[PDB]
RNA sequence: GCCGGAUGCGCAGGGAGUGGUGCAUGGCCGUUUGCAACACGUGGGGUGACCUGUCUGGUUGAUUCCGACAACGCGUGAGGCCUGGGGUGCAGCAGGCUGUGCGACGGGCGGCGGCAAGCUGCAGGAGGGCAGGCGAAAACAGGUCAGUGAUGCCCUCAGAUGCUCUGGGCUGCACGCGCACUACAAUGGCGCGGCGAGCGGGAGUGCCGGGAGGCGCGGGCGAGGCCGUGGCGCAGCAGGGAUGGGGGCCUGGAAGGGUGCCCUGAACGAGGAAUUCCUAGUAGCCGCGGGUC
């Protein structure tokens, strides 16, 4: 997937979390306005609309694993959403990503058909596919 | 209906089963700064004596 | 593919070639105990022990050797298949250190004088073809204050790769009705390109020339 | 003491082969023998003081031999 | 289908082994792959020098590095023995795979 | 048809590069063309090699480059020396050779690292 | 609690002791050293201890060398050396791997010094004091008897200074001190998106949970930060995270341990006299991994 790269990274997140949130196609959890997002987190994130931001970046990383050849899991993933925490007076080590909403968003990912499973690793499919080309046509 | 705990009047069934202690120096009986690294379990002043002989090299 | 199961095992070979040369010198302490080595990563795992005398060790006609042999089938579950041991003499009696060292311990146990029991070494490994021999025993030897006494001649080297090569050391500890006395014998090997006597390789800093006629 | 039953055990034991025990005394059911480790230990120590048999230690284990000039003794 | 592995601690015997091996194996087969070398997978430790708390930080670190090498061909069972009694006069340690 | 390899590397950053005669000049370093890099340094030190040499040079050149480890300036002198390693490296192979020892001469005397690896590597003290 | 109080006819004696003595010792290690020193053979000077050799000077990181020389020849140490690092020749094989070599010697050039040793600048070059390793003789009443089935001697051995179990302590706290950690913020902090290392190469996965964590399969990993951007906006303030409260977990037989959530939100606004470390991929900043577990 050359073209992937052709298009500006953020300005591809926008209009792919805009895609998932006009869809439908990710669901909010209950508790998704007050989300820590990390332990090492100090707040819950600013943006009203921080989840499909992140199902965007998340969808994005099944893009370019899919486009290394390579499988990406829910636990892997959650490292590259980890922040160094604050530990007090003790040095700021790095801690992973929360990893129960990035399971369930990729659940959502699952119903729509844009990632299906291949053996115990989610990989994107054709349906993932064909929709990120006709964005990033727009883009 | 609580689980008793098997063993002897305290709670432990088996002591010498964890920490420095259960595990000592293979040549001179020690707990004192055993290498469990590679599974060698010889302690630190002894590893010196036969370094070389394992087949280590200084270098 | 795991590196930390590949190293292990290697010194797990190690660790058992350690505690047999430290079982053969507290078994052969009657003997001279020159050192062992090993060939343990076939299916027969063969010992060569190195003690001065041939005849002795093997004893009652391979009765002991095989008695010391079947308790080493028991004790090392790692190749405890198939170990041979046979006894091998040194060529050369004085270039061995061990050897030395032993010997001016049995000097000691005798009550004979360390400095009448330090020349007769030094002079042996000499005329013996040794390059260079350094005798250090240290001890209470004269009174309750422990002097480190220090006979040295010839050419010893102390630094570089021919460190490894040309110069082995012995440590042998004697117990006495005083207290503890040490005696280290370094020797230096003479060069010989068949190495049944030294080193193959020669000295770094060593250089031939050829001749023009 | 000890019973007179795994006495003779490793008494009878010792006149056809040497046996080695550690000194792990936590360790029980030597590997030859599987009797208590404390056991077998203070008997081949009444042996060295009867001056029976040989005793060799190296690393945590002793290599006790019954030497050819006892053995028709017993 | 074999794979003929050796791992050793030291490297002037290792290529001696390999060496009359592919002496050994040319005049059995010309489609015989050339040795080849893996990782030399290496370990150090790290260790206090002083018996006690007297002395600088003075840590003496010692290496070990195991060596390996490969061979890979297909071959008959009576080859594979005969290619094992080759390979005991020999301190490297051989283990074989069949598939 | 026509396709070199040349590596550079600063630090511990690797970088290869691969020089094709393409339709129009293009540098997609790391699968990113080299207008939409968001390292704006990344993009001046590739671009400054290009205001060097010149565009004439750069005709149809499609430079195709990867690059791997070090961290984010480290992999910026990677990829500026192995741009510059894999165009001599085509005008040697596909183009007239006195000109590749115009564009040398040209580069060496710019700067040293362009052409030539950084021997400075991390040396690490002891304790 | 238990007797590893064996054994020789209650005694003898062995054995044990993290009991004492490192000022009785071995070994090892430190320090002199981050040094450049040390010594012999023979000869000479002196009655002799000693001196020369081992030096007026020049030089070198080096008693390294040039040189003059009653010294001449040697030897350790220094160097040579060994390992890693960069450059590429060949060979073999498949975050590429490992064999074999080459490549730098201060060689060339210029100027000083000229039996010169050498110093210094430049060119060429991947590289012109790279980082380690071994490391002389002599010492020290350096440290270790608490690494030791290394140990002399002294003391203890049944109401034990033995072993083991349980609990407590080694974590007590008006106080003095060493080394570090996190800071005092805007060159910052917080929230998202983007890009992201090496040593080490075993671990990810699916599900539950807000997090910690859990469960089930199971050949298998990557950081602070930086960039972009939103908020705060000189405030003891969204700086700082000390202390404390309530809840959830992990490990373990057992929490004073660790982790997670919420809340409380201390001193600290640049630190007295003093004082440490450091010359390039270095200091510093910044994390990561391993030993311990
Ligand atoms: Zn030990």
């Amino acid at each position: 997937m050359k073209e992937l790269f052709m298009v500006r990274a953020d300005a591809l997140n926008e209009a792919l979390a805009g895609y998932l949130k006009s869809k439908n196609i990710v669901k909010l959890p209950e508790n998704f306005d007050i989300i820590k997002t990390s332990h090492g987190k100090q707040r819950a994130p600013s943006d009203k609309d921080w989840y499909y931001k992140r199902a965007a970046s998340i969808f994005r990383k099944l893009l370019i694993a899919m486009h290394e050849e390579k499988r990406i899991g829910v636990k892997r993933l959650s490292r590259k959403y980890g922040c160094a925490k604050n530990r007090g007076s003790r040095p700021s080590k790095h801690v992973d990503g929360s990893r129960g909403h990035i399971r369930k968003i990729m659940q959502d990912l699952e119903r729509a058909g844009l990632i299906v499973k291949d053996g115990n690793y989610r990989k994107v499919s054709d349906m993932g596919i064909i929709e990120t080309g006709q964005l990033i046509s727009q883009i | 209906n609580i689980k008793i705990k098997p063993g002897s009047y305290a709670g432990r069934v088996d002591t010498r089963k964890f920490g420095r202690g259960s595990r000592s120096c293979r040549a001179c009986f020690t707990h004192r700064g055993i290498i469990r690294q590679y599974n060698l379990y010889l302690c630190r002043r002894c590893f010196r004596e036969y370094a070389l002989e394992i087949g280590f090299k200084k270098v | 593919v795991s590196t930390k199961q590949v190293l292990s095992k290697f010194i797990e070979k190690g660790i058992m070639k350690a505690e047999l040369n430290e079982f053969f010198s507290k078994e052969f302490e009657d003997e001279v105990y020159s050192g062992m080595e090993m060939k343990p990563h076939e299916i027969p795992v063969q010992i060569t022990v190195r003690v001065n005398k041939t005849h002795e060790v093997i004893g009652e006609r391979k009765s002991r050797l095989n008695r010391i042999k079947h308790v080493l089938m028991e004790r090392f579950p790692l190749l405890r298949t198939g170990v041979e041991i046979n006894v091998e003499m040194v060529k050369n009696k004085g270039l061995c250190p061990k050897t030395q060292a032993e010997y001016i311990k049995a000097k000691l146990i005798e009550n004979v004088p360390f400095r009448r029991a330090v020349n007769s070494v030094m002079r042996s490994i000499k005329e013996s073809g040794a390059q260079g021999c350094v005798i250090i025993v240290s001890g209470k030897l004269k009174g309750q204050r422990a002097r480190s006494v220090k006979y040295a001649d010839g050419l010893l080297i102390h630094t570089g790769s021919s460190k490894e090569d040309y110069v082995k050391e012995a440590l042998s500890v004697v117990h006495l009705k005083q207290g503890v006395i040490g005696i280290k014998v370094r020797i230096m090997l003479p060069y010989d390109p068949e190495n049944v006597n030294g080193p193959s390789k020669v000295i770094s800093d060593k250089i031939k020339i050829f001749e023009p006629k | 003491l000890i019973p007179t039953k795994n006495i003779l055990a490793v008494k009878r034991h010792m006149l056809e082969k040497r046996c080695i025990v550690v000194e792990d005394t936590p360790k029980g059911n030597h590997p030859v023998l599987n009797i208590p480790n404390l056991q077998v230990l203070n008997i081949m120590k009444s042996l060295v003081s009867k001056r029976y048999v040989k005793k060799t230690f190296c690393w945590r284990h002793g290599y006790y031999f019954l030497e050819d000039t006892a053995v028709d003794v017993l | 289908s074999v794979d003929i592995n050796l791992e050793g601690t030291s490297v002037e015997e290792i290529e001696k082994v390999c060496r009359d091996f592919y002496a050994y194996a040319k005049t059995l087969v010309p489609d015989m792959g050339g040795v080849k070398r893996l990782q030399t997978k290496k370990g150090k430790i790290t260790t206090r020098r002083s018996p006690c708390g007297e002395g600088t930080n003075t840590w003496s670190r010692y290496r070990i590095s195991v060596h390996r090498r490969s061979f890979s061909a297909h071959l008959y069972p009576s080859v594979l023995e005969k290619f094992a009694t080759f390979l005991k006069g020999s301190n490297v340690e051989i283990s074989l795979v069949i598939k | 048809e026509k396709k070199v390899i040349a590596i550079g590397q600063k630090k511990t950053a690797k970088a290869r590069s691969e020089c094709m005669e393409g339709d129009v000049f293009s540098v997609t370093v790391n699968n990113v063309p080299l207008r939409l890099l968001p390292d704006d340094m990344m993009a001046s030190k590739l671009r400054d090699i290009i205001t060097r040499v010149g565009l004439k040079y750069f005709e149809n050149l499609v430079f195709s480059i990867t690059v791997r480890g070090g961290g984010p300036v480290s992999k910026i002198y990677a990829v500026r020396q192995a741009f510059a390693k894999s165009l001599v490296a085509y005008y040697g192979t596909y183009m007239d050779e006195w000109t590749r020892q115009e564009i040398r001469s040209n580069l060496l005397s710019f700067d040293k690292f362009t052409l030539v690896a950084d021997p400075r590597r991390a040396e690490p003290k002891k304790y």
